[PDB]
RNA sequence: AGCCGCGGUAAUACGGAGGGCGCGAGCGUUACCCGGAUUCACUGGGCGUAAAGGGCGUGUAGGCGGCCUGGGGCGUCCCAUGUG
RNA sequence: GGGAGCAAACCGGAUUAGAUACCCGGGUAGUCCACGCCCUAAACGAUGCGCGCUAGGUCUCUGGGUCUCCUGGGGGCCGAAGCU
């Protein structure tokens, strides 16, 4: 059956970009559209757009990547160089402020739900709560 | 107790002048002028590779011995520094300044710092006016490094406050030559102590 | 002009009928303590031909580093084989902190502090350029805001 | 001088290849099936070849010297042909892995001719016992046959160009790793992200071999005044 | 002799000497605790051949779960406070 | 109950230094049916079970379609990315 509507998407985003694919479709959901604008907010994606997939409801993600690189493997670099879920599901991960950590030593992000929403470790600590914590960027 | 043994040859262990024996190691005598290679019966045959212990373990023994401070407490000295907000290489030496027995030695009142203990052990000398026997000394700034009245008229303490003259302290430090006084502005810098000790080196052996 | 440790040699086996035959085998670093550094893997029939040897390869696998206050800009992993390489930053004061290998090829590149683990397996030459990609991937407080972003750059800054 | 859709097309450079030896990368640059075998989107090659001859263009107003590269029993002597006019090195008879990555100790074989078709000149090779003359002479003709376009190539190219990235996908890989850009014709059967600077037109095509090199061979030689 | 190991007439390994390194009123050996040991693996592991997927199903306790809005606030976050 | 043929144990012959075997000529259990037990296996893809994602190429069985081809479900081989 499917389990984790979250940890699915970054693995679609994953699976996507190290191919380079220019574009890809992910299950219209609430949390998947402001974990998005965040992803974006924070330019590790171009962009998601709303599109109908066979009338079902989707999101359309563009994907961003490096710049061609040379060298006898000219593979530019995920912009993700690596998306990953903390919070797994039956497991799971509620950090208060103290204990919301930083990421690759400031470099990165850290993704949070809490009583405001939608939030970065950035955003986070700035505003002084936390909750579920969720992937994890770079 | 202290080492106490044939001092000009570790003038040569680690292959360069430790100014341990003092007035005479400044000659064309202290033992390294002569020989530079190291003691026993081999010590001028063919050195090979030191292992990269070798060399970590080199470095912080010249440090130890150069300083004239015995291991075990070479360690308290260290892993007080280590304790202590700020860069912990120089942090140290900052307390190795600030021990009584090179307090004088860099203050003029003697030959070497073997002899420069001798003076402190044996009620020579005046710390913000009083006596103290003591090499493991904390040595503030500010405090007051003099000698008490009664030594004054020795010889060993006034041929070396005459050469004086011809000489300055060290930045962080007033000389009274006259009347016999000294004082600890601050302590030191690795600006400074320019020793030939590699320091990172030595805390490169006490992480293992 | 290029200053260059050594990290390990081997005499390893071939055989043959009537008796074995041999090659030996070198570990080599390089590195202009202030960013770069390379590292060679040399074979050859008697010994310092091939440390000789190791020491060419080294000049062509250069790695320029991203280095900053003679430290590593970011946390970092990496696998490659079974042995698995830790870096990640250390203040002023903390040094050079990695076994062996790393140290070897980290001080001659150019950290002053670092710190560092081993996994697994250890084997050096794994380890060796377990840590020569480790640090192809170290990235720069600008290097990157000029990854992500820098789609409009300019703009932003 | 300059190139329409016009011209290509009677080349056969929408004539692509098969659907059965066929590289999914390649994907961008076709426009269908019109009996199971290809047809190459020409207003895509229109693309790919503006901006793969303006390459060209510099490099001849910079100077720079352009290998050519074609072994496929066709190629070969319009590679010939089609370099000679443009003053250039060319590898028409079968590629050496090496000659990029090893430019020295295939270069300690030029030099090796160069001697020798100057021994030949001179009295004294008659001197040396008949059984080397004969000898010695075979390698004259090895040496003339594998690098008569080699010869020229005094140092490493700027630009290596190709009639086929899956059969020397060597070359390629060799001025992958010195860095030298990529200038290579390509049908379907080809990875296309291994090069820089693309013409999507046929690999096996006497007339699209023909008219592209013949083409090129002109936006080097008008840029370099003549 | 802690580990692999040295000794069968050239022993840097055994016993002595000279020489050497480390420590110093302590230096060693034995016993136990932790580290090493991401060799109990929350951080931080694995099963095709290396130790390891139940010989195959069914299904109970239990663990876990798709999209849209609203009520509760048990969890989880936050602030003040009493305690520690 | 059934027993043609095969065929542990067993009876002979041959080989070999010896042959409790390999080879040969017979031979009960048993394999066969029933009904109840036994419940192991190199029970083997030596890969537990569902769902989502990631170049393709040919082959082969089986379905549906505007059947030059498109698209479902299977069994095979070669290979991208990636794993090892
Ligand atoms: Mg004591
Ligand atoms: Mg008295
Ligand atoms: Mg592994
Ligand atoms: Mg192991
Ligand atoms: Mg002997
Ligand atoms: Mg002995
Ligand atoms: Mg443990
Ligand atoms: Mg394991
Ligand atoms: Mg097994
Ligand atoms: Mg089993
Ligand atoms: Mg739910
Ligand atoms: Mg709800
Ligand atoms: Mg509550
Ligand atoms: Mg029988
Ligand atoms: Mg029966
Ligand atoms: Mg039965
Ligand atoms: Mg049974
Ligand atoms: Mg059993
Ligand atoms: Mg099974
Ligand atoms: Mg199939
Ligand atoms: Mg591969
Ligand atoms: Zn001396």
């Amino acid at each position: 059956m499917l389990t984790d509507p979250i940890a699915d998407m970054l693995t679609r985003i994953r699976n996507a970009t190290r191919v380079y694919k220019e574009s890809t479709d992910v299950p219209a959901s609430r949390f998947k559209e402001e974990i998005l604008r965040i992803l974006a907010r924070e330019g590790f994606i171009k962009g998601y757009e709303r599109v109908d997939v066979d009338g079902k409801p989707y999101l359309r993600v563009y994907l961003k990547y490096g710049p061609r690189r040379q060298g006898p493997d000219p593979r530019p670099e995920q912009v993700i160089h690596h998306i990953r879920r903390i919070s797994k599901p039956g497991r799971r991960v509620y950090v208060g402020v103290k204990e919301i950590p930083r990421v690759r030593r400031g470099l990165g992000i850290a993704i949070l739900s809490t009583s405001k929403g939608v939030l970065t470790d950035r955003e986070a600590r700035k505003l002084g709560v936390g909750g579920e914590l969720i992937c994890e960027v770079w | 107790g202290r080492y106490i043994g044939p001092v000009c040859r570790l003038c040569r262990r680690e292959g360069v002048k430790l100014y341990l024996k003092g007035e005479r190691c400044y000659s064309p005598k202290c033992a390294m002028e002569r020989r530079p290679y190291p003691p026993g019966q081999h010590g001028q045959k063919r050195a090979r590779r030191p292992s990269d212990y070798a060399v970590r373990l080199r470095e912080k023994q010249k440090l130890r011995r150069i300083y004239g401070i015995s291991e075990r407490q070479f360690r308290n000295l260290f892993e007080e520094a280590s304790k202590k907000k700020g860069v912990t290489g120089s942090v140290f030496l900052g307390l190795l300044e600030s021990r009584l027995d090179n307090v004088v030695y860099r203050l003029g009142f003697a030959v070497s710092r073997r002899q420069a203990r001798q003076l402190v052990r044996h009620g020579h000398i005046t710390v913000n006016g009083r006596r103290v026997d003591l090499p493991s000394y904390r040595v503030r700034p500010g405090d007051e490094i003099a000698v008490a009245e009664k030594s004054r008229n020795l010889e060993l303490i006034r041929q070396n406050l005459e050469a004086m003259k011809g000489r300055k302290v060290g930045p962080w430090l007033s000389l009274d030559v006259e009347g016999m006084k000294g004082k600890f502005l601050r302590l030191p810098d690795r600006e400074d102590l320019a020793l030939p000790v590699n320091e990172q080196l030595v805390i490169e052996f006490y992480s293992r | 002009d290029f200053e260059e440790k050594m990290i390990l040699i081997r005499r390893t086996a071939r055989m043959q009928a009537g008796g074995r035959r041999f090659r030996f085998g070198a570990l080599v670093v390089v590195g202009d303590r202030q960013g770069r550094v390379g590292l060679g893997f040399g074979k050859a029939p008697e010994v310092p031909l091939a440390v000789q040897k190791a020491g060419y390869y080294a000049r062509r696998n250069m790695v320029e580093v991203p280095l900053q206050n003679g430290t590593i800009p970011h946390e970092i992993e990496v696998e490659f084989g079974a042995s698995k390489i830790v870096l990640k930053p250390a203040a002023p004061g903390t040094g050079v902190i990695a076994g062996a290998v790393p140290r070897a090829i980290l001080e001659l590149a150019g950290v002053t502090d670092i710190l560092t683990k081993e996994l697994g397996s250890r084997n050096p030459i794994n380890i060796a350029y377990a840590t020569m990609e480790a640090l192809r991937q170290l990235r720069t407080k600008a290097d990157v805001e000029r990854l992500r972003k820098g789609e409009a750059h300019a703009q932003a800054q | 001088v300059e190139i329409t859709v016009k011209e290509l097309l009677e080349a056969g450079v929408h004539f692509g290849h098969e659907r059965k030896r066929w590289n999914p990368k390649f994907a961008r640059y076709i426009y269908a099936e019109r009996n199971g075998i290809h047809i190459i989107d020409l207003q895509k090659t229109m693309e790919e070849l503006e901006r793969t001859f303006r390459f060209i263009e510099d490099l001849a107003m910079r100077g720079g010297t352009i290998l050519f590269v074609g072994t496929k029993k066709q190629a070969q002597d319009i590679v010939r042909m089609e370099a000679e006019r443009a003053g250039m090195p060319y590898v028409n008879q079968r590629w050496l892995g090496g000659m990029l990555t090893n430019f020295k100790t295939i270069s300690q074989r030029v030099h090796r001719l160069e001697e020798l078709e100057a021994l030949f000149a001179s009295p004294e090779i008659e001197e040396r016992p008949k059984k080397e003359q004969v000898r010695l002479k075979h390698e004259l003709e090895r040496l003339q046959k594998y690098l008569s376009g080699f010869r020229l190539l005094k140092r490493l190219p700027d630009a290596i160009f190709v009639v086929d990235p899956t059969k020397e996908a060597i070359a390629v890989r060799e001025a992958r790793k010195l860095f030298i850009p990529v200038i290579a014709l390509a049908d379907t059967d080809s990875d296309p992200d291994l090069v820089d600077y693309i013409i999507p037109g046929n690999d096996d095509a006497i007339r699209s071999i023909q008219l592209i090199l013949s083409r090129a061979v002109d936006l080097i030689i008008q840029a370099r005044g003549g």
